[PDB]
């Protein structure tokens, strides 16, 4: 046995965006959610199988098991569940995509509105080695406009016109937009058909108006499933891989998100747990799907069925992006906004090992130093690994412990997985048994590299790297010479102090953002760390032409200077 | 990880013996490993923070299988005492004997002193030759015996 | 993928600030992982300070690989890069 | 409850997303030729036009020699179309299409040999039947078979003499047409090459303008395309030569390729005769079995004369193509026959005596009477331009035949109320929620349940009726439509996907029975499967062989369903 | 968390990120924005760029192509939310080494 | 530098970048994401915004080069050694 | 609350289960009893395709020991496959790019 | 015993920068291939030597030296005509469980390819012959004909959890034997 297992470090090279085909959605999903209910009175409000909060998709607490990975909240990555929708519905995110795709082809014979030898020149042009997003969009726009112009398809000429949406979220096509003073067998067929309608209705005379080629989601899906792979590239949808078929872009399967994606809060208002908007919306969607599924086997009023089917297209709209008339927080509401997903959590977030307090002046502090309260130095720590060079020092820090400042709060043993709180455990034994791979989270000490930042962070010198100097008061003190890059004025100003936790980050901070390395603004090269008001006035008064000093005064001045 | 090519140069079953012997003498000695050391390396993970598990066993099993007497019959360990010159004086017979086959590794470590043994080591042996060239090979591969 | 040989090298013979910061960080991380040092500590226990001393004595055993935009690269040992 | 792991392994959900045109063709090539050729043809379907370098940079196989070999095998299988496009400003390179119909020779192979055995007037002889079966199997396995190879291959000269004898018959019948450039280039590219020359042929400063010069150019292009397409579709120039003191011979240098068009004419005749066998009793259905057989040999094109696939049909004055199609159908005198012409071809078995009851021996009066009842039948089987001489029309038979076949497929799929509703939705144009009641008088509950069971397919089209300017289907009631074109579309995807599923099941069973099938298909094992075999292994081989016989039987039964919807 | 009452951390926003970028401190960017904020050890399948659990692809059901890497939990959450819609952001992976 | 004056607006940023994550982090996240998914865009991870979002080392500053450690291995200890049986079995032919 | 919406013809028991059949079931009538003709059609199907695979038209292939056993010396060769270039073909049906592989 | 050249990436920790890099790389390669079986290549005993040692490169976060190395390693690969002296340790009525001295012992030899007359019994009788036989834990001799590398392992984490709660192809490299030729099976049948 003991077969070789190989690990090789890897990095993300790129992202291939696409849509999940119904095969992929079930393949990833570990359970099907079919029941509209999340809890029953008979199970005493326990999450059971096939519900919206089914455990197999995750758990909403650290004291539960997934039954998929058997992990708590801290270990489960979240697992997906799938829904089966009878009578599929349109995709709100892909609505303009569907609009443009139905423009390219004809709704009669499911053939592209392009000549089999005309746009192939532009197609071969598309394989230009240098193609940008601009080139892609321009060529696709040219193709779309050309097939918009092309009325008659070369397989069946039925005068494709406009593929606009409803005046709603319905699609209407004008079959006879470009007809006038012209006679066709299609025209005779339509005229005879609508004569048979006008022959049995006392009122449809007004209502024959409009009533053009409506394109419901089911009709388009059945039309989409008729398209050959040959003209997928012209539609801009590479069909080399599965899920490149256009029909996968119609909502058929709903990938119900993992529990960790949509957490359920505990003990909110009522002693009972409070669910969230996404879970409520998917419960309602499952309910309506079950209702429509039932309506197939009984034969309910189709006009009444059209009401429920239309609500599906309305309920999934706000589920993805609440745009139709409104506090429903959709999936695109999570991602969009200042406090959304990207701008709030992806590039910009809250950090550990950071502090913030009022700032006070300190002239006796070196310009590349910041005075840090001992109270915040006893909680802010650096994870110093024990080597052959610092083992004695770290032993002394462990003996000191978490309650006297030159000490340590945590010990992470080399062969263990959980750090040891130094509040308890006879730290003398741990200090004796320190190894050469252990990590001691020791207090912030004199000379530690910290980041120091004032908001708003206008230029890069709004954050600089200082050496820590531990002091008894409760303020972040700094030399007034370095107030100008920070734009601080000791009048209640609060500044943020960050402790870099890794050696490489620490070295980068103190070597690229250090105060001494950043005395000049990068916008012009002029000095920006220099004398402030009282320093300038005192220098001027000393160097004033009326200033004469005897030997004693001069030597005292020099001693104060140093 | 990716294996460049599965079938490299062969090994004569004395070259592997001296390779494992050199392994043992260079490091992981078995007589010293039986001896106890209370202090050890003092570095924290063994002598000079290194250890040899799952390698001592595999370098001892093969050398033990070789150090057991070759099963030509039910005194020597069998491979211990042939020198480089001892195998380097056997060319005149080993390479003048014609077998059209790289089956040499079979007779250099097993099956001397029986005619059926070579009959199995080289197939269709008697039809290829059954007249007189069937006993001097025996005598010479048993020359170390 | 093709290394520009040591005899000709187009890029600057001076260590950049980024190269210095990265070399100090890498060497300090190695020291924090109990890598042997080649300088006299004189009581220094900080990996970053030991790495700074090593850089001062020009004894950091690392080489800078400067990839060109055309995909090639040339190697500059820390000692031969001047500050 | 079914496990997500359980489905998509026994449920075949990942196959339900496969496009049938790609899926079936890829599966056929994978089962017959190989995996690399299957990848090539699948990528050719995914991207219709591509060069060899496109294969190199779009498939895992990037070697030039290997892709050369697989592509030449595909071309030899008549599964690939090529064309050499010339860029005047530099080096030119050839592109590659895929032959849609060429793979039918692979698919229809068993049916092709079944009809080559059944059709022949002389089939009682066992040796003749077996040799014609073998010769058709060889020609379809090899693509273009040559008598230059075959005559040298055969060892007996008299056996060689029958070989040259069968071929002239096979070329007259249309089963063997001289392969040429026409079987490897796209229709629209042929049309563009014929369309650009006549635009460059015009001298400047003509009194005419663009409208009429384009009219004359497209007219001349249609004429020359018709000539170049009608020369090799039917021809005997290979067989015309006759050496001195010898029997008639075909050109031995040329390559003989088994054709498909007349074979599908025969299959269509078979399906029409099967319709008659179901429609009318065997006394005159046995007569009809041959009535089409004397017109099937020279029957016209089935869907498009290839002057409709290579060009846009028409925009203004669109009826021209249908008009000229029916015009040629009426003009062609050979297709028209009289009762005297049909009396010479009737077999001895049929009597035609008790077939008629005028009031409540190959007699030319009575066959003419069957012909009158055929033309007077509700379905337009025949038309009578002049007294006594009738002809088979297709200008109006195709829509009604398509409607009948699709409608009875829907009937076999759903329940009697459902076929009744479809019949109403069809005959009654633009039915509504009350017109259904007025024209049906059935139980609305089951009517609507079957309606819902029928909305899923492309069977009936729904409409939105806006009472206000904004369009909401919930606010006001809605009406129905026919839109039969989508229905005829659906019967392609579903049936093609089902055929692909059968091929997938067969290939997967082969994949899991590879070793058993290999130990089966060995020469000394063949004919001796009950001796050198273990008990349980022999039983396993037996049951899986019955299973694949079953899958081939189901495949054969399904193959009588898609060629009909493949017409126009 | 977000508040001094709940013992929340300080937000390194877009402007501070831009300042750190302008300094050219890539490792500090990594340490502040992943290591000290949200460092999740995800399992990524090399064949299809989809996230797994317990070293199991649970889409290819093989675990042969599953590799191990550290990404922001924000990135993990955004990928899973994208999979909630019909957007599959498949990760494409290459070796750091082998030059 | 693209040949035309492209502003610093949402439309201007769609110049040649193709970085859907960077574009989303700038503005109009969902429309760009859905366009990328529909067109099946294959944007690489090269932008500093994408590198930060994915937790990768950016290629600017201290990440604009690589640190390598010389193995200090000679060439006399790398040639194959102690091999004669293959030569014997070769000359034996 | 989206739960009061129910058509009068619809019930409450039917809804809520959902799930649907694992595979939609409508037994097709094209699986009828076999005939002698259909069995022979299956047989001829079997001989075909096998004919092309036993022929040289495969192009699908993607104990290999460096030492040759004495048994493999003077042992029957497996089969001399007829190469793709070996089979005579007509030049005019084939492209110029495809000429270099055939033995001309 | 046959060599085989393998290309691999070894990671030398900064702890081991002091020892000569040849020994460091060999040590890492040993800890990766000490007694391990290479998938569908054989069983690894140790590493013979080193050939291409590229300059070690550092990822921006580890500090260890990652070295692309090619090396020759000793793999035990009998092919068709190999003779071994195995030491049987287990006897079951499906083919005797021949074993080695702890090297690798999961190889099996079926009876049908073995001597025809040898049959197993429910009453635990050694062998029946038409004139000599053998007991367990004694010398043996056989051949190697075909190699089947068990390289399939589709194990789901929940199934593994159930297995662990309750608590097969153990090897990925096995051997098969034969005694069709007289004399094989024991080394002291005569003389
Ligand atoms: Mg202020
Ligand atoms: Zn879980
Ligand atoms: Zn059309
Ligand atoms: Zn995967």
């Amino acid at each position: 046995k003991e077969v070789v297992v190989s690990e090789t470090p890897k990095r993300i090279k790129g992202l291939e965006f696409s849509a999940l085909s119904a095969a992929d959605i079930v393949a990833q999903s570990e359970v099907e959610v079919s029941t509209r209910d999340l809890f029953d009175l008979e199970k005493d409000r326990a999450p059971k199988a096939n519900g919206a909060l089914d455990p197999k998709m995750g758990v909403s607490s650290s004291s539960l098991e997934c039954a998929t990975c058997h992990g708590n909240l801290a270990s489960c990555h979240g697992h997906f569940g799938h829904l089966k929708l009878a009578l599929p519905v349109f995709h709100i995110g892909y609505f303009k995509a569907t609009i443009q795709i139905l423009q390219g082809i004809c709704k009669n014979c499911s053939a592209i509105l392009l000549s089999e030898t005309d746009k192939r020149q532009f197609l071969h042009e598309l394989r230009r080695p240098g193609v940008d997003n601009l080139r892609r969009m321009g060529i696709l726009k040219k193709i779309l406009d050309q097939c918009k112009k092309q009325r008659r398809c070369l397989h069946c000429g039925a005068l494709n016109g406009v593929v606009k949406k409803a005046a709603a979220l319905k699609i209407i096509h004008d079959t006879f937009r470009w007809v006038g003073k012209k006679s066709a067998p299609e025209k005779d067929i339509w005229v005879g058909e609508w004569k048979e309608v006008l022959a049995h209705n006392p009122e449809l005379e007004r209502y024959v108006k409009r009533c053009m080629d409506d394109l419901n989601p089911l009709k388009t899906l059945n039309l989409f499933k008729q398209i050959k792979s040959a003209d997928c590239e012209l539609l801009g949808i590479d069909a080399t891989v599965p899920s490149g078929r256009p029909e996968t872009y119609i909502w058929r399967y709903l990938p119900a998100p993992p529990v960790c994606i949509r957490p359920s809060v505990m003990m909110q208002d009522s002693p009972a747990s409070n669910e969230d908007d996404l879970t409520v919306k998917l419960t309602e969607i499952v309910w309506t799907s079950s209702l429509i599924k039932a309506g197939l086997d009984k034969g309910i009023s189709i006009n009444n069925m059209m009401e429920h089917w239309d609500y599906l297209q309305l309920t999934v709209a706000m589920y993805i992006n609440s745009d139709s008339v409104k506090p429903i927080r959709g999936f695109c509401q999570r991602l969009k906004g200042k406090q959304g997903r990207f701008r709030g959590n992806l590039s910009g977030k809250r950090v550990d090992f950071s502090g913030r307090t009022v700032i006070s002046p300190d002239p006796n502090l070196s310009i590349d130093e910041v005075a840090v309260p001992d109270r915040v130095a006893k909680v802010l720590t650096y994870p110093e690994k024990v080597t052959r060079y610092n083992r004695h020092k770290l032993q002394e820090l462990i003996v000191n412990g978490p309650n006297v400042h030159p000490g340590a709060n945590y010990l992470l043993k080399r062969n263990e997985d959980a750090r040891r709180n130094l509040r308890y455990g006879d730290r003398m034994k741990l200090a004796k048994n320190l190894q050469i791979g252990d990590v001691v989270e020791r207090h912030l000490e004199d000379g530690d590299v910290v980041l120091f930042n004032r908001q708003p962070s206008l230029h890069r010198l709004s954050i600089l790297s200082h050496y820590a100097k531990i002091r008894p008061w409760r303020t972040f003190r700094l030399n007034e010479c370095v107030c100008t890059p920070y734009n601080a004025d000791f009048d209640g100003d609060e500044m943020n102090l960050h402790v870099p936790q890794t050696e490489e980050a620490r070295a980068e901070a103190i070597n690229l953002m250090g105060v001494k390395n950043n005395l000049l603004t990068p916008k012009s090269g002029e000095p920006i760390i220099a004398a402030t008001q009282d320093f300038i006035t005192g220098s001027y008064l000393i160097s004033h032409k009326d200033s004469f000093y005897d030997r004693a005064t001069l030597t005292q001045l020099l001693s104060m200077m140093s | 990880m990716k294996v460049l090519e599965e079938r490299n140069a062969f090994l004569s079953d004395y070259e592997v013996l001296k390779f494992l012997t050199d392994l043992e003498k260079k490091h992981l000695w078995d007589q010293k490993s039986l001896a106890a050391l209370k202090k050890s390396r003092s570095k924290g993970k063994q002598n000079r923070p290194y250890n040899h598990p799952e390698l001592q066993g595999i370098t001892r099993n093969v050398v033990n299988y070789l150090s057991i007497n070759k099963n030509f019959i039910n005194e020597k360990s069998g491979i211990s005492k042939m020198s480089d010159e001892s195998f380097a004086e056997l060319m005149t017979k080993l390479n003048s004997f014609k077998l059209f086959k790289a089956e040499k590794l079979q007779i250099v470590n097993q099956l001397p002193a029986n005619m059926v043994h070579l009959y199995s080591i080289v197939e269709e042996c008697d039809a290829r030759f059954d007249e007189k060239t069937i006993e001097e090979m025996l005598e010479i591969i048993s020359g170390y015996a | 993928e093709k290394a520009i040989p040591k005899d000709q090298r187009a890029t600057t013979p001076y260590m950049t600030k980024y190269e210095r910061a990265r070399i100090l960080g890498t060497r300090a991380l190695q020291i924090s992982m109990n890598a042997p040092v080649f300088v006299d500590l004189e009581g220094e226990t900080d990996p970053l300070r030991i790495a700074m001393k090593e850089l001062a004595e020009k004894k950091i055993p690392l080489v800078i690989r400067r990839y060109l935009p055309d995909g090639s690269f040339e190697d500059w040992s820390v000692e031969e890069l001047i500050v | 409850l079914v496990t997500p792991e359980d489905v998509m392994t026994i449920s075949s959900l990942e196959q339900r997303t496969l496009n049938p045109d790609l899926f079936l063709y890829k599966e056929l090539v994978k089962a017959h030729l190989g995996e690399r050729a299957a990848s090539v043809i699948g990528m050719l379907v995914a991207l219709g036009r591509l060069s060899v370098r496109e294969l190199v940079e779009k498939i895992d196989g990037m070697d030039v020699d290997s892709v050369k070999t697989t592509l030449v095998s595909l071309t030899q299988l008549r599964c690939v179309k090529y064309l050499q496009e010339t860029a005047i400003s530099g080096k030119k390179t050839t592109y590659y299409y895929y032959n849609e119909e060429g793979i039918h020779i692979l698919l229809y192979s068993g049916l092709i040999i079944d009809e080559i055995i059944t059709q022949m007037r002389v089939n009682d002889e066992e040796e003749h039947k077996q040799l014609v079966a073998e010769i058709v199997q060889n020609v379809i396995s090899l693509g273009s078979l040559t008598v230059e190879d075959y005559l040298s291959s055969v060892t007996s000269d008299s056996m060689k003499y029958t070989i040259s004898s069968l071929f002239v018959q096979l070329c007259e019948m249309g089963y063997l047409i001289q392969i040429s450039k026409l079987h490897y280039t796209p229709i629209e590219d042929l049309w563009q090459f014929l369309y650009e020359k006549h635009y460059k042929n015009i001298p400047r400063n003509s009194p005419l303008s663009d409208l009429k010069k384009r009219s004359q150019a497209k007219m001349n292009a249609k004429t020359d395309f018709a000539k170049i397409i009608n020369k090799p579709n039917e021809l005997s120039q290979i067989l015309t030569v006759d050496p001195k003191t010898s029997l008639r011979i075909v050109k031995p240098t040329v390559s003989l390729t088994i054709n498909l068009d007349r074979f599908m004419k025969g299959r269509r005749s078979k399906q029409l005769i099967n319709l008659a066998k179901t429609r009318v009793g065997s006394v005159t259905a046995q007569v009809y079995k041959i009535a089409l057989r004397l017109t099937e040999q020279k029957s016209p094109k089935i869907r498009d004369p290839l002057t409709q696939t290579g060009l846009l049909q028409d925009l203004e004055e669109a009826k021209s193509f249908q008009d000229e199609a029916e015009l040629v159908e009426e003009k062609t005198p050979g297709l028209t026959f009289n009762a005297i012409d049909l009396a010479r071809h009737l077999p001895a078995e049929l009597d035609l005596r008790g077939s008629l009851l005028s009031r409540k021996p190959h007699s030319a009066s009575l066959i003419n009477s069957h012909l009158k009842i055929l033309a007077s039948s509700n379905f337009p089987f025949l038309n009578e331009t002049k007294p006594g001489v009738y002809y088979v029309p297709y200008s109006k038979l195709m829509p009604v035949l398509k409607s009948s076949v699709y409608e009875y497929v829907i009937a076999s799929t759903l329940g009697p109320s459902a076929m009744r509703l479809s019949r109403c939705i069809r005959d009654n144009k633009l039915v509504s929620e009350k017109i259904i009641n007025s024209t049906a008088l059935m139980k609305e509950k089951d009517i609507r349940s079957t309606l819902a069971s029928l909305i899923r397919y492309n069977s009936v089209e729904i409409q939105e009726v806006p009472r206000t300017a904004d369009r909401s289907a919930s606010r006001a009631v809605f009406l129905f439509r026919c839109k039969e074109t989508h229905s005829y579309n659906f019967m392609r995807q579903n049936l093609e996907w089902n055929m692909a599923n059968l091929l997938f099941k067969k290939e997967k069973l082969k994949q899991e029975n590879s070793t058993l099938l290999k130990k089966a298909n060995r020469d000394d094992v063949k004919g001796r499967e009950n001796e050198l075999l273990l008990p349980s292994e022999l039983n396993q081989l037996k049951m899986v062989n019955e299973r694949e016989l079953n899958v081939f039987a189901r495949l054969s039964r399904l193959l009588s369903l898609w060629e009909v919807f493949q017409m126009a | 968390t977000e508040g001094r009452s709940r013992d929340g951390g300080l937000r390194l926003g877009e402007m501070e990120r831009d300042c750190v970028i302008a300094y050219g401190a890539s490792q500090l960017l990594l340490e502040r924005l992943m290591i000290s904020s949200d460092a999740f050890e995800v399992d990524v399948c090399d064949k299809c760029g989809l996230m797994g659990y317990s070293g199991w692809c649970t889409t290819c059901k093989s675990a042969e192509n599953i590799i191990k890497m550290t990404i922001p939990y924000a990135a993990k959450l955004l990928f899973q939310e994208l999979l909630s819609m019909n957007i599959a952001p498949r990760l494409r992976l290459e070796d750091i080494f082998q030059q | 530098y693209k040949g035309e004056v492209l502003g610093i607006t949402r439309f201007g940023l769609s110049k040649m970048r193709d970085s859907v994550l960077q574009l989303a982090s700038f503005e109009k996240t969902t429309d760009h994401l859905f366009d990328a998914a529909f067109y099946m865009k294959k944007d690489a991870v090269e932008g500093v915004s994408e590198c930060i979002i994915l937790g990768q080392t950016m290629s600017i500053g201290t990440g604009s080069f690589k640190v390598v450690k010389g193995t200090n291995i000679s060439e006399k200890d790398l040639v194959p050694k102690r091999c004669l049986f293959e030569s014997l079995s070769n000359e034996a032919a | 609350n989206y739960m009061s919406n129910l058509p009068f013809g619809l019930g409450y028991g039917d809804v809520g289960k959902n799930h649907i059949t694992e595979f939609p079931s409508i037994p097709l009538p094209i699986n009828g009893p076999i005939t002698n003709k259909e069995r022979s059609l299956a047989v001829k199907y079997i001989n075909f395709g096998k004919t092309v695979k036993d022929g040289p038209f495969y192009t699908g292939s993607m104990t290999n020991d460096g030492i040759e056993r004495y048994s493999d010396k003077y042992l029957k060769k497996r089969k001399i496959g007829i190469s793709i270039d070996d089979h005579p073909y007509n030049l005019n049906l084939f492209p110029n790019e495809l000429y270099n592989v055939m033995g001309i | 015993f046959i060599l085989s050249k393998i290309a691999d990436l070894v990671r030398i920790p900064p702890d081991q920068f002091h020892r000569d890099t040849i020994s460091a790389i060999t040590h890492q390669l040993n800890n990766k291939f000490a007694n391990k079986i290479i998938p569908n290549v054989g069983l690894c005993i140790t590493i013979y030597d080193l050939l291409t040692v590229e300059e070690g490169q550092l990822k921006p976060g580890d500090g260890s030296s990652y070295i692309n190395v090619t090396f020759r390693a000793v793999v035990f690969k009998p092919f068709l005509g190999e003779i071994v002296t195995g030491w049987i340790s287990k006897c079951t009525a499906e083919g005797i469980k021949v074993s080695l001295l702890g090297i690798f012992d999961d190889i099996f030899i079926p009876q049908n390819m073995l001597f025809e007359g040898c049959y197993y019994t429910p009453e635990e009788s050694a062998w029946i012959w038409p004139k000599l036989y053998f007991d367990v834990n004694e010398k043996i001799r056989f051949r190697i004909e075909r190699e089947v590398f068990v390289d399939v392992k589709p194990k789901s984490p929940k199934e593994r959890e159930l297995e662990e709660r309750a608590q097969e192809k153990p090897p990925a490299y096995a051997l098969l034997g034969s005694c069709q030729t007289d004399g094989m099976g024991l080394v002291s049948w005569w003389e």
